[PDB]
RNA sequence: GUCUACGGCCAUACCACCCUGAACGCGCCCGAUCUCGUCUGAUCUCGGAAGCUAAGCAGGGUCGGGCCUGGUUAGUACUUGGAUGGGAGACCGCCUGGGAAUACCGGGUGCUGUAGGCU
RNA sequence: GCGGACUUAGCUCAGUUGGGAGAGCGCCAGACUGAAGAUCUGGAGGUCCUGUGUUCGAUCCACAGAGUUCGCACCA
RNA sequence: UUCGUUAAAGA
RNA sequence: GUUUCCGUAGUGUAGUGGUUAUCACGUUCGCCUAACACGCGAAAGGUCCCCGGUUCGAAACCGGGCGGAAACACCA
RNA sequence: GGGGAGUUUGACUGGGGCGGUACACCUGUCAAACGGUAACGCAGGUGUCCUAAGGCGAGCUCAGGGAGGACAGAAACCUCCCGUGGAGCAGAAGGGCAAAAGCUCGCUUGAUCUUGAUUUUCAGUACGAAUACAGACCGUGAAAGCGGGGCCUCACGAUCCUUCUGACCUUUUGGGUUUUAAGCAGGAGGUGUCAGAAAAGUUACCACAGGGAUAACUGGCUUGUGGCGGCCAAGCGUUCAUAGCGACGUCGCUUUUUGAUCCUUCGAUGUCGGCUCUUCCUAUCAUUGUGAAGCAGAAUUCGCCAAGCGUUGGAUUGUUC
RNA sequence: CUGUUUAAUUAAAACAAAGCAUCGCGAAGGCCCGCGGCGGGUGUUGACGCGAUGUGAUUUCUGCCCAGUGCUCUGAAUGUCAAAGUGAAGAAAUUCAAUGAAGCGCGGGUAAACGGCGGGAGUAACUAUGACUCUCUUAAGGUAGCCAAAUGCCUCGUCAU
RNA sequence: AAAUGGAUGGCGCUGGAGCGUCGGGCCCAUACCCGGCCGUCGCCGGCCUACGCCGCGACGAGUAGGAGGGCCGCUGCGGU
RNA sequence: UAUAGGGGCGAAAGACUAAUCGAACCAUCUAGUAGCUGGUUCCCUCCGAAGUUUCCCUCAGGAUAGCUGGCGCUCUCGCCCACGCAGUUUUAUCCGGUAAAGCGAAUGAUUAGAGGUCUUGGGGCCGAAACGAUCUCAACCUAUUCUCAAACUUUAAAUGGGUAAGAAGCCCGGCUCGCUGGCGUGGAGCCGGGGUGGAAUGCGAGUGCCUAGUGGGCCACUUUUGGUAAGCAGAACUGGC
C-alpha cells in the first residue's frame, strides 16, 4: 500500500549532499573498471540515466560485462526468500572502486615478500595477521609528581 | 468480519530455519549477458586458438623443456 | 496532439528512410463469412437467446490513434502502422504554431 | 473546552501549524512581556525563573492564567513598571479533537479516525524554562512569591531557581560588573552585545 | 621565484577594499577589404602592434566576511543489551559498551601533472 | 455504425435546370402624431460550419471532419 | 384604439 | 454529522463555450398636466461574499474560510 | 409482449446500508539513518498534454532588488550594477539542472525496423514502465559524440473474436487456375471491480446452511460526555478573598446518563414501563448528638459522626422522564 | 346501513354492497380457455346486453394543468424500417442501388387515465398583521372546503371549556 | 464516596510476622552432576536367527501433519 | 355433480384446496450440490509447523511461494598438514539521514528591545505655501534576542546493511582474435611452469524427487500510528502462548 514504485523513498539518498551541486568531475570517469573489479554502488542525482534502484544503493558487487559509457555488474541481492546475485547494467557515474580488495592485495604482496625473505634467510616470520592480543607485563612512572586524586564535585543547578 | 492485514512478523525465524543460502559455488561464470561485439572477438578466438596453436606452442614447450 | 502530412520512416521492403504519406486509420467494416462470424451466425440461430456475452462496462474515453503510413516512391505501395499514446483531441496534418505570434481571438 | 486531565504527556508527533494543518484556531496568548518593555540592562539587577521536572504539555490558556496571575501579582507588589516577566515558552503543538454525538449510536463510528485541531499546547523538556521575571535586588521574595503562585497553577511538579546570571543574558552576573566597564559587553537595548575579537579594527576604533 | 596551454583535487583555492608587477607570456588597445554574424566591428571572425600595466591576471595585506582543521561544549544530549531497580504515573538512576552538534577560543588559506618560455 | 434532416446575416428561415444574395423580429434616420400603439420609406449587420478537388465562377457539385435530432441489431 | 384621481370649509 | 447548490448596484436576477458591468424595479433631473399618477428623454449607484493558485489576461476554472439553502440520518 | 420462464443484485468497511475508494498507478511522511513494513492514517494527485514542450548544434542567462531616462504614474520601453538558483523545466510533490536539463534561433523526425539480456512488481510469473547492448537505415554537429520519445519518479490492458499491414509466404483435403476462407509475425477495437462475468429492486409472508469471525440486552476495560468533589485566588459578598460563593487554569472519583470496543452469549440468557416484594450504599430530605454564619428570636445556609427508622395521596402520558 | 372475512393469535376503520362514473364490442366482434381443429365460456346471449376498472347510501360540490408516462385517430404529404421481389457488376459465391408493411418519430384529443398544484422583496398617520405593487418562474402554481384530524417534526403549538 | 458479607490468600502481626539496606544458614522443579534401566541416532566389532549377537557415546516434550515397527487384534483363503 | 397444482376457488385474509398452501400429496431423477455445522474407530517410536508474500467477484474459500515430513544420491574423517559453512566476533573499505542538535545557517513559523535614517502615509511646530527646516509614528535595513518544525536542515551518533580476509589466489613466458587500434596498442580467451603455514571461534557438507497441514491469531520489553483512554484498532525486532 506504499505504492511501490521506483525511488518512492529517496528524498536524501539520491541528492548531492552539500556544496557538491554542478557539473559531474571527470576523475569519475577516469578509472579503470575492468572485468572482476569489486566495486561500490553509490548514486548520483545528476545523471538519471542510470541509477539501479533504491535497492542497490550502497552495496558491493562484481563487474562482469563492461560497455561504452556503462559497466555490468553482478550484486548479491536479499529477498524474503533466499540471497541471489543478480545482474545489473549502472552507468559510469555511480560506481567508484573499494579499498578493502586493494588492501588485501597489498597484504598479498607484503606477505610474498616476507615469504621470499624467510627462504632467503631462513628465519621464521609468523605472517597471519593476529588479532589485537592482551596488554604484556608493562611498566609505569610516576617520578616527580604524586598521583593526583580525583573525588566528583557538588551538586549544583 | 476485519481481518489483521499484513506483517512479518514470525518470518526471519522461518527463513533461519533452512540456514538462507550463498549460491557460493560459480567456478567458471556464465557467459549470457555479455556484448555481442565482444563475443563475435571471444567465439572466433576461440576457434582460432582451436586450429592454429599447434607448432609454436610446441616449439616453445620444446625451448622451455631445454632451458628448464 | 498534431502530427505533419509526410515522414521520414524506415518502409522494410526497400530498406531506406523514404517519405511517406500519414493518413488516419479506419477501422473498416467487419466482412461477413468469416470464422468467428460464421460461428456466432450459427450459435446464435436458434432458440438459445445471447449466448456470447457483450460488453456493458466502457470506462475509457479515449482510443489510440494510429496512422497508416505509405511510402510516396512508385512501385513500393509499402504501407504500415505507427501507434501513438492515447489523446482526446487529434489535429489531422495543419495549423502549426509560432512563438513570438500575439494573440489577436 | 475538555479538561487537560485528557490532553496530556507527550505521546504524538509534533504537529505545528504549518501549511499541512491549515484548520487550527487562534491561540490564547498572543504576547508574552508585560513589565516595562523598554527596560535597560543595569536597571533590574537580577532575574528568577521557573525550572520544570516533568516532560509534560502546557496549555496556551494555562499559560494566560499563569501570565494573568504573575503580573496581577507583581502590580500589587512593586507597582507598575518595577519588574521584566518573560514567558519563555510557546505553544506550537496543536491537539486533535474527535467529537461525537452532533445522543444515539447512529452518527458515525470509528471511521474517520484523524481528528480536527482543538487546541495548541506546548512540549516542555525536563528543567526548560517556563517563565523568567528579573527585578530589583530588594525584590526577591516577591519574584518568589509570583512565581510560587504559578506553581500552585501550573499542572505537575517544577521548580524555582533564581539565576547566576545577570537577567535574561547568557553572561555571569559575578562577572558582569567587572567586565561590562572594561573591553567587551556594550548595552543594546534590554539586550547585551558581545563583541569578539575577530572584528575589523574599524569597530575597536569607533569604540574606547 | 614565476607565467602560458591543457588539466586533477573543487572555496585552505570565493566575495569587498588597498598596495606591488622588472623579462617573456597573458591581455586592454588600433581598423573593417576579404571568411564572418549583428540595429551598432558592443559580441564572434580577418592582417596588425602606435601605447599601457588603468583593468583582467599574478603575488602581499585586512585584530575582514565565508571555508577547512583543532580544543571547549562533553563523556553532556543520545543509544545496543539487563534487572522481582525507584516512581501512582510522568519519567529517572544504575551495570555493560559505543558516543554527536551550536554558541566560545585558537591556526591556516592553495597543492600538484604534462608540454613550452623568460630571470 | 448505417440512412436522413438542421448547420446562413444580433435571432428565426428561404434560396441548384449551379450566374452573389432576401423576408420578418432587432438598431439608426425620416412621414402624421395631446402622449403612446400601429403603419410606411431608406441604410448597417451574411468569406452561407470548416478543409480538399471540378468549373471562368460552389449557398446549392463530390469527399472528409466538427455540434443537434430521428428508427435499427448492437459477438474484443 | 388607451387616457385615473385632486381633502375640508369659505361667496 | 454526511453529500450537493447558491452568494453580482438598495431589491429579484441574466451572463463567458476565460477579454461585459446586463435587464426591470428603487433614487434623482427635465418635458408633458393647473397640480399628483402614467408616459417620454437621461444620470448616478458594483469589492460579481473574502483570501490565493493556473494563464498575457479570472468574478468566471480550481483550492481554503464566511453566511445561507436542499436530501439522508435506516435494522434492531 | 413481467401475461409467462430462467438468471443477477460486485468487494473493502471498528455490524450492514447510506458516505468514501484507502479496488489500478505516482510524490513526501508514517518508517525506528540498507531494503521491506499496516489501517476508511496524513498532505496531495492521475485516466491527460506536446510534430514540439522530441533529437542535435549554436547564442544568451533567470526571479528579484538598487540607480537613471519626455509624456510614464504601482506595474508600458531602453541602459548600468548586484544577483548560487530564491525563476523556469506542460501539469501534485520529491530529486536534479547555469557558457545547463532554463529562454531564443537553424535543420530534423531515432516518437523508425528487428533479435536477445537485465531492473522494477516479484512467486523472481505476466502487463505497463525503464536500462545497457547488438544489427540496418538515419537526424544534428566542424568533429567529438548525442538521439531509438518527454531530465527522472505513473499516466495504462490477458485468452477468444473483429479490423489493418507484410512476404511476388503456407494450407484451401484426387490434380491444376481464379475468388474466398484459415494460418504466420505486429498495430488497433476492452474488461476503471484496472491479472479482465455479460447483470435492477423489495420481502413486516419469507426459507435454508451457518456466525457471537458479526451489530440490537446486560455484564467486562475506558471516562470523552453526564454527575459529584478538591487545589492557588482576579473578583461577588455596603467596608472586608475564603460566613456563603468563585472566574481564568488545574487535579481526582463514579458507573445512577450517553459514548467507544467486540471479550462471553446466534443448536435463544424472553426486550420497556407499571404492580407487589426483600436487601444494600451514602454523594443526608427529615429525625438524634454537634461545629460555623453577613446565626438577636423564629425561619434558612454550610459542614461532621451517622443509613437505625421514614421518605405520600392524586389529574395527565405506554411511559423512563 | 343488513351481509362477509384471516378454520388454529385480529371480525375491523378491512372486503362486499346499491348509487355515481369511465372504456371496449353490431357476431368474419369485445374479454377469455385450449397442445390441436373456424374447438369452446359469456351464448337458450344482442347496447335497458356482455366484458374491464375507479369511487362507494342521501344533500352539496367534481377547481386548474396533455410539460412527462400511458391510451386513441389520421394521412405511402413525409425520415427510419426486416424477410421476399426488381435491376446492375462478375465465371459464380458475393456486393451495390432503388422500391419501403407494422412500429417509432412528425400532428391532435383525452386527466371520474397514472399523476402534479412555487419560492423572494417593498408596501396602511402607534406598532404589527398586512388590501396593493415590481421581477425571476413552470404545463399548471392548492380553487371551493377542512384541520394540529387516524394526516403537525418543532409540540405537551396558542386561546377557551 | 457505592451499592449481598470479604479479603497483603486467611489467621493474625507493632523490641515486627511493616518499611529500606544487608550477613550467615536453611527448603525444593521433571533445572544441574553422578549412577541403574528402556528406546532412537551415530561410529564400530565378529565367518553367530547375519533381518541375530555384542561395544562405546550423545540424546528423548509436543496439537495439525508425515513416516518406521508391532511375536497388537477381527473375518475369510492357500500351504503348514 | 362441476372446477386439480403455477392449476382450482376466493363478498379478497395470498385465506381455502383432506391437521401441510406466499404454490398440496406420492414416487422417480436423487445417495441433487454445499467454500457451510457435527463426527471420523489399535498401540509404540522418531521428526515436527503456520495464521505470512503475490493472485483470484477475492475477505468463512482456493492457487503459488514460505514453514514440514519421507525417500535417497554425491562426497569427507578415522595416521608439518585438508575442502567448505556460519542469525558470531575481529581487521580494512563503502552506504544511510533516525535519536540528538541548530535555525545570530537556506525554507516555513514566531517574541521583544536597540541603532540607522531611504520611502510613503497620519499628527504638531517656524509661516502665504515650500523634500527650506524640525519631533513622533508606519514600513525598510543592520547587529541582536525568545520559542519550534513527521511531510525543515549546515552537522550528525548508537544500532545496522554490503564486500575482501587466497591453491578458483600471485607471478613469468608464448599463441589466437573477424573486438579495438600510431605502435607486438589495449582487452579477452587458450597453453606451459613456480612455490599452499595466509584473522578468531564452532561445526562433517553439497544436491535431487514426492507431499500433508497451514493460509481466523494473540500477548510482553523496547520504537511507534489513530483515539481522551481501553483487556481498543493497526505496524518493526525479539521471545512466549
Ligand atoms: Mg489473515
Ligand atoms: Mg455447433
Ligand atoms: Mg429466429
Ligand atoms: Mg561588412
Ligand atoms: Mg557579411
Ligand atoms: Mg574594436
Ligand atoms: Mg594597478
Ligand atoms: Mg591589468
Ligand atoms: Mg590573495
Ligand atoms: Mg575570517
Ligand atoms: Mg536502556
Ligand atoms: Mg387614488
Ligand atoms: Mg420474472
Ligand atoms: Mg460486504
Ligand atoms: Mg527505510
Ligand atoms: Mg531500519
Ligand atoms: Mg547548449
Ligand atoms: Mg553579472
Ligand atoms: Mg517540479
Ligand atoms: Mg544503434
Ligand atoms: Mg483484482
Ligand atoms: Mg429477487
Ligand atoms: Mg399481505
Ligand atoms: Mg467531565
Ligand atoms: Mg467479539
Ligand atoms: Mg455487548
Ligand atoms: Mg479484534
Ligand atoms: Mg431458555
Ligand atoms: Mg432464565
Ligand atoms: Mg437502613
Ligand atoms: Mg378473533
Ligand atoms: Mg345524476
Ligand atoms: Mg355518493
Ligand atoms: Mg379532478
Ligand atoms: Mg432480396
Ligand atoms: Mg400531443
Ligand atoms: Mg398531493
Ligand atoms: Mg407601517
Ligand atoms: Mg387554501
Ligand atoms: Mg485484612
Ligand atoms: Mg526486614
Ligand atoms: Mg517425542
Ligand atoms: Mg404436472
Ligand atoms: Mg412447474
Ligand atoms: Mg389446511
Ligand atoms: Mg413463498
Ligand atoms: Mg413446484
Ligand atoms: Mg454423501
Ligand atoms: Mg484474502
Ligand atoms: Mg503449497
Ligand atoms: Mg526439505
Ligand atoms: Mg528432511
Ligand atoms: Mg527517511
Ligand atoms: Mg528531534
Ligand atoms: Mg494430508
Ligand atoms: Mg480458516
Ligand atoms: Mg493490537
Ligand atoms: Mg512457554
Ligand atoms: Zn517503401
Amino acid at each position: 500500500t506504499n505504492t511501490k514504485g521506483k525511488r518512492r523513498g529517496t528524498r536524501y539518498m539520491f541528492s548531492r549532499p552539500f556544496r557538491k551541486h554542478g557539473v559531474v568531475p571527470l576523475a569519475t570517469y577516469m578509472r579503470i573498471y575492468k572485468k572482476g573489479d569489486i566495486v561500490d554502488i553509490k548514486g548520483m542525482g545528476t545523471v538519471q540515466k542510470g541509477m539501479p534502484h533504491k535497492c542497490y544503493h550502497g552495496k558491493t558487487g562484481r563487474v562482469y560485462n563492461v560497455t561504452q559509457h556503462a559497466v555490468g555488474i553482478v550484486v548479491n541481492k536479499q529477498v524474503k526468500g533466499k540471497i541471489l546475485a543478480k545482474r545489473i547494467n549502472v552507468r559510469i557515474e555511480h560506481i567508484k572502486h573499494s579499498k578493502s580488495r586493494d588492501s588485501f592485495l597489498k597484504r598479498v604482496k607484503e606477505n610474498d615478500q616476507k615469504k621470499k625473505e624467510a627462504k632467503e634467510k631462513g628465519t621464521w616470520v609468523q605472517l597471519k595477521r593476529q588479532p589485537a592480543p592482551p596488554r604484556e607485563a608493562h611498566f609505569v612512572r610516576t617520578n616527580g609528581k604524586e598521583p593526583e586524586l580525583l573525588e566528583p564535585i557538588p551538586y549544583e543547578f | 468480519a476485519k481481518s489483521k492485514n499484513h506483517t512479518t512478523h514470525n518470518q526471519s525465524r522461518k527463513w533461519h530455519r533452512n540456514g538462507i543460502k550463498k549460491p557460493r559455488s560459480q567456478r567458471y561464470e556464465s557467459l549470457k549477458g555479455v556484448d555481442p561485439k565482444f563475443l563475435r572477438n571471444m567465439r572466433f578466438a576461440k576457434k582460432h586458438n582451436k586450429k592454429g596453436l599447434k607448432k609454436m606452442q610446441a616449439n616453445n614447450a620444446k625451448a622451455m623443456s631445454a632451458r628448464a | 496532439v498534431n502530427v505533419p502530412k509526410t515522414r521520414r520512416t524506415f518502409c522494410k521492403k526497400c530498406g531506406k528512410h523514404q517519405p511517406h504519406k500519414v493518413t488516419q486509420y479506419k477501422k473498416g467494416k467487419d466482412s461477413l463469412y468469416a470464422q468467428g462470424k460464421r460461428r456466432y451466425d450459427r450459435k446464435q440461430s436458434g432458440y438459445g437467446g445471447q449466448t456470447k456475452p457483450i460488453f456493458r462496462k466502457k470506462a475509457k474515453t479515449t482510443k489510440k490513434i494510429v496512422l497508416r503510413l505509405e511510402c510516396v516512391e512508385p512501385n513500393c505501395r509499402s504501407k504500415r502502422m505507427l501507434a501513438i499514446k492515447r489523446c482526446k483531441h487529434f489535429e489531422l496534418g495543419g495549423d502549426k504554431k509560432r512563438k513570438g505570434q500575439v494573440i489577436q481571438f | 473546552r475538555r479538561p487537560a486531565r485528557c490532553y496530556r504527556y507527550c505521546k504524538n508527533k509534533p504537529y505545528p501549524k504549518s501549511r499541512f494543518c491549515r484548520g487550527v484556531p487562534d491561540a490564547k496568548i498572543r504576547i508574552f512581556d508585560l513589565g516595562r518593555k523598554k527596560a535597560k540592562v543595569d536597571e533590574f539587577p537580577l532575574c528568577g525563573h521557573m525550572v520544570s521536572d516533568e516532560y509534560e504539555q502546557l496549555s496556551s490558556e494555562a499559560l494566560e492564567a499563569a501570565r494573568i496571575c504573575a503580573n496581577k501579582y507583581m502590580v500589587k507588589s512593586c507597582g507598575k513598571d518595577g519588574f521584566h516577566i518573560r514567558v519563555r515558552l510557546h505553544p506550537f503543538h496543536v491537539i486533535r479533537i474527535n467529537k461525537m454525538l452532533s445522543a444515539d449510536r447512529l452518527q458515525t463510528g470509528m471511521r474517520g479516525a484523524f481528528g480536527k485541531p482543538q487546541g495548541t499546547v506546548a512540549r516542555v523538556h525536563i528543567g526548560q524554562v517556563i517563565m523568567s521575571i528579573r527585578t530589583k535586588l530588594q525584590n526577591k521574595e516577591h519574584v518568589i512569591e509570583a512565581l510560587r503562585r504559578a506553581k500552585f497553577k501550573f499542572p505537575g511538579r517544577q521548580k524555582i531557581h533564581i539565576s547566576k546570571k545577570w537577567g535574561f543574558t547568557k553572561f555571569n552576573a559575578d562577572e558582569f560588573e567587572d567586565m561590562v566597564a572594561e573591553k567587551r559587553l556594550i548595552p543594546d537595548g534590554c539586550g547585551v552585545k558581545y563583541i569578539p575579537n575577530r572584528g575589523p579594527l574599524d569597530k575597536w576604533r569607533a569604540l574606547h
